[PDB]
């Protein structure tokens, strides 16, 4: 039982480190979006004034 | 022949009444503290020029006297520069005189265009092992260094500076891209240290350039200081007709000083935050090295990745021009293998069998997969034991072990003050000694035989020392005499041999000091311009 | 080669000629197209001429849209 | 307050004195640093006088970049 549950669990620090390599990846797409999208609504709001 | 009309920051519009200046013309600034050389960035109409300066503009009037030297900004080339400082406009800024100039040529400059571009795709042999066997350096491309502090970076630039002028006989220069001052001077000492720079009368036998714009230049300075450096490493490929080193020090802080040099002047940025035209202005410094039919230009530029994300546009964009990455690791460094780099992270474009052969190919592939393999069983060694698994798992064990010492290599620039003398290493002896060790011609030699060595033919000689020191320890004892009254005094007689040291209450601080009287007026100028009293009536 | 047009605007030319070196490569290929032969047209990187063209469209003003790109 | 100066620009003052302050305090430092002896500066909530910089450049109407600020 604790070889299995030594087994089962490298297996569980597997999924979990792939499930965050992809939320990861996800996270800086989000982060980049939101910078760009800060940015283009800063550059509006100027540019609208001048 | 110009006037300054706007002063908004680092960026100044000066107004022409005869015929403007071409975009990227140098202007000086005519009457200020400084010497203040502006670049044209546009014609905004009206005779209008969009400068930005590359000093401080603090002191600026409009209306001061501008001259347009009918070019952009020019720097001194040759031989006359190495081991010399410039800034960024070509002043010497290491406090040794002028520059002897061979030439003074225009930063600004087209690539080298397909005719004159080498299609053979060759590598540029290094000297250093692991830079040699598993992330190959081409000749004429660019090097992505991923170091940082404290794993040898410094050293393995001087010792890409040294092994490149003593096998390839060509110079370097060091494009120090906004870097701290600090940094900087700790590396202009070291290298004058190292001897790749020297001073003096020697000052010609030094190997290296260095272009160095501070961090706390303005961006217009920062921006240009790579292709000031640039300059200095075509010279020496068009004219002396050599295989230059440039060295691009923090590519993403170039990177960062167009940003600001394109926020600056109005323009939208694009994305995440950058300047729109990102991949122009690093392709325009980057296509500028290359191999051309003189010589070359191979560009070992730093790379930082901003928010540990290589899908920002800044280090995606830089990776499209690199040709090999070398990442230095702290881990690598503290198993004391020197230099640090990452054996398995490092990568190559020139690593495939048709531009290095099948040999170098397969040797490369088997040191890396061993490797690799060693790497993922240290989970297994670690939880279940060392000696739990097979013989053939502790095979590659052995074998990895041991190639992971091999890596490790004394630089001949590390010698005043590691005293252990620096070997160059040539590739063939590289591929014919890692494929030794990959076969298991060495199974039999420790692994520290394979230890700060050349090549392979002294991993042998490291382990004959190893086994004369056997029959050299019977020689004496080991003991320590004494063991309360060699050299331990009483507490007090500790306390009573260390020196009192002056200490005064008076602090002084008025030791060359002018003490002015300061007006509690204030105090403005009349319409003459002569210094007054407010007019106390609003 | 001897069956081969080969356009190329590098990273070192004006975002116009990356932005327009498609567009010619296709006319081109267009010839062997309209006369009754075959062509075949291979544009590398039009994820670099989508770049070309959104520094082009900021450097004009033109408002950005999703992750800068001209819309 | 033997050894330690203080320059305080707060919260009350205009954005140009909390942008000026930590210059003006680095002048009076450099003083320390310029004769032999030594200094430590001090500046504490540099994002405040970023923030105050900010106000100044948004408000003189120069270009924002990144999160508002100037280039």
């Amino acid at each position: 039982e604790h070889a299995s549950r030594m087994s089962a669990m490298e297996n569980s620090t597997k999924s979990a480190g792939e499930m965050l390599g992809k939320l990861t990846l996800d996270y800086n797409r989000k982060r980049q979006a939101t910078i760009t999208t800060e940015l283009i609504e800063i550059i509006a709001g100027a540019s609208a004034l001048m | 022949a110009g006037y300054v009309s706007q002063v908004i920051g680092p960026v100044v519009d000066v107004r022409f009444d005869g015929e403007l200046p071409s975009i990227l013309s140098s202007l000086e600034v005519e009457g200020h503290s400084v010497r203040l050389v502006l670049e044209v960035a546009q014609h905004m109409g009206d005779n209008t020029v969009r400068c930005i300066a590359m000093d401080s503009t603090d002191g600026l009037v409009r209306g001061q006297k501008v001259v347009d030297t009918g070019s952009p900004i020019k720097v001194p080339v040759g031989r006359g520069t190495l081991g010399r400082i410039m800034n960024v406009i070509g002043e010497p800024v290491d406090e040794q005189g002028p520059i002897d100039a061979a030439d003074i040529w225009s930063i600004h400059r087209e690539a080298p265009e397909f005719t004159e571009q080498s299609t053979e795709q060759e590598i540029l042999v290094t000297g250093i092992k692991v830079v040699d066997l598993l992330a190959p350096y081409q000749r004429g491309g660019k090097i992505g260094l991923f170091g940082g502090a404290g794993v040898g970076k410094t050293v393995l630039i001087m010792e890409l500076i040294n092994n490149v002028a003593k096998a390839h006989g060509g110079f370097s220069v060091f494009a120090g891209v906004g870097e701290r001052t600090r940094e900087g001077n700790d590396l202009y000492r070291e290298m004058i240290e190292s001897g790749v720079i020297k001073l003096g009368a020697e000052r010609g036998n030094s190997k290296c350039t260095l272009v160095y714009g501070q961090m706390n230049e303005p961006p217009g300075a920062r921006a240009r200081v790579a292709l000031t450096g640039l300059t200095v490493a075509e010279y020496f490929r068009d004219i002396e007709g050599q295989d230059v080193l440039l060295f691009v020090d923090n590519i993403f802080r170039f990177t960062q000083a167009n940003s600001e040099v394109s926020a600056l002047l109005g323009r939208i940025p694009s994305a995440v935050g950058y300047q729109p035209t990102l991949a122009t202005d690093l392709g325009g410094l980057q296509e500028r090295i290359t191999t051309t039919t003189k010589g070359s230009i191979t560009s070992v530029q730093a790379v930082y990745v901003p928010a540990d994300d290589l899908t920002d546009p800044a280090p995606a964009t830089t990776f499209a021009h690199l040709d090999a990455t070398t990442v230095l690791s702290r881990s690598i460094a503290e198993l004391g293998i020197y230099p640090a780099v990452d054996p398995l992270d490092s990568t190559s474009r020139m690593l495939n069998p048709n531009v290095i052969g099948a040999e170098h190919y397969n040797v490369a592939r088997g040191v890396q997969k061993v490797l690799q393999d060693y790497k993922n069983l240290q989970d297994i060694i670690a939880i279940l034991g060392m000696d739990e698994l097979s013989e053939e798992d502790k095979l590659t064990v052995a074998r990895a072990r041991k190639i992971q010492r091999f890596l490790s290599q004394p630089f001949q620039v590390a010698e005043v003050f590691t005293g252990t003398p620096g070997k160059y290493v040539d590739l063939a002896d590289t591929i014919s000694g890692f494929q030794g060790v990959l076969t298991g011609k060495y199974d039999d030699l420790p692994e520290m035989a394979f230890y700060m060595v050349g090549d392979i033919k002294e991993v042998k000689e490291k382990a004959d020392k190893m086994a004369k020191d056997i029959a050299s320890r019977k020689e004496a004892d080991n003991k320590k005499v004494s063991e309360e009254l060699k050299d331990i005094p009483s507490l007090d007689k500790l306390v009573s041999e260390i020196k009192e040291v002056v200490i005064e209450e008076d602090d002084g601080l008025e030791e060359d000091f002018k003490a002015e009287a300061l007006s509690s007026e204030t105090v403005v100028l009349n319409e003459e311009g002569k210094s007054v009293p407010l007019p106390k009536k609003n | 080669m001897r069956y081969t047009i080969m356009v190329s605007a590098t990273a070192s030319d004006a975002a116009p000629l990356q932005f327009l070196a498609p567009y010619s490569g296709c006319a081109m290929a267009e010839y062997f197209r309209d006369t009754g032969k075959h062509g075949l047209i291979i544009y590398d990187d039009l994820s670099k001429q989508s770049v070309a063209y959104r520094q082009m469209s900021l450097l004009l003003r033109r408002p950005p849209g999703r992750e800068a790109f001209p819309g």
